[PDB]
């Protein structure tokens, strides 16, 4: 809990980021910074840092747990909880306010390793084949 | 405690280059699917 992370997309290659006009927005490789590119997770909504904690070398121990455990993503910066739109398939938008709704807990589901290399060779080929058609059109 | 390897551990290996006097850690990658070589 608390720990430092980046979230990339598999598919698209692009890392979750906060743009300086307070909105979620998936940008580059080659800009991601710590800054704008660093979530965390939290047990619960309160507002006590975790604080600075000595980084362990190993496993450590099993904390986060799939599936039942009760997530909440914070970016490290700004303290803006993530949360949604509510406005209105959905399409309901994404946003970080700072003290977003209830019902802001994301729970997670492993992906499988079959799914995990499928959307990883989707991503892989789907640059060469754009690579391919841009050299086509020169 | 020092920790030792052993078999079915996963890591990476790293090198250090030194261009014009700055380090950079190398890291050994490859994209074992439509490019079999490996680079840094």
């Amino acid at each position: 809990w608390g720990q430092p992370f980046r979230l990339r997309h598999v598919t698209t290659g692009k890392y979750l980021s906060l743009m300086e006009d307070k909105n979620l927005l998936l940008m580059d490789k080659e800009k991601a910074d710590v800054k704008s590119t660093a979530f965390t997770f939290r047990s619960s909504k309160e507002k006590l840092d975790v604080g600075v904690r000595k980084e362990v070398d190993g496993m450590g121990t099993s904390e986060i747990k799939y599936g039942d455990s009760v997530c909440y993503i914070q970016h490290v910066d700004t303290g803006l909880w993530l949360t949604y739109q509510s406005v209105d398939s959905i399409q309901r938008k994404a946003i970080m306010h700072h003290e977003g709704h209830m019902d802001d807990g994301i729970s997670l589901s492993r992906s499988q390793h079959e799914e995990s290399r499928t959307a990883r060779v989707i991503r892989s080929t789907v640059f060469l084949f754009n690579r391919f058609i841009r050299g086509l059109d020169a | 405690e020092i920790q030792f390897l052993r078999t079915d551990d996963e890591v990476v290996l790293q090198c250090t280059a030194t261009i014009h006097k700055e380090q950079q850690k190398l890291c050994l990658a490859a994209e074992g699917f439509g490019n079999r070589l490996c680079f840094l």
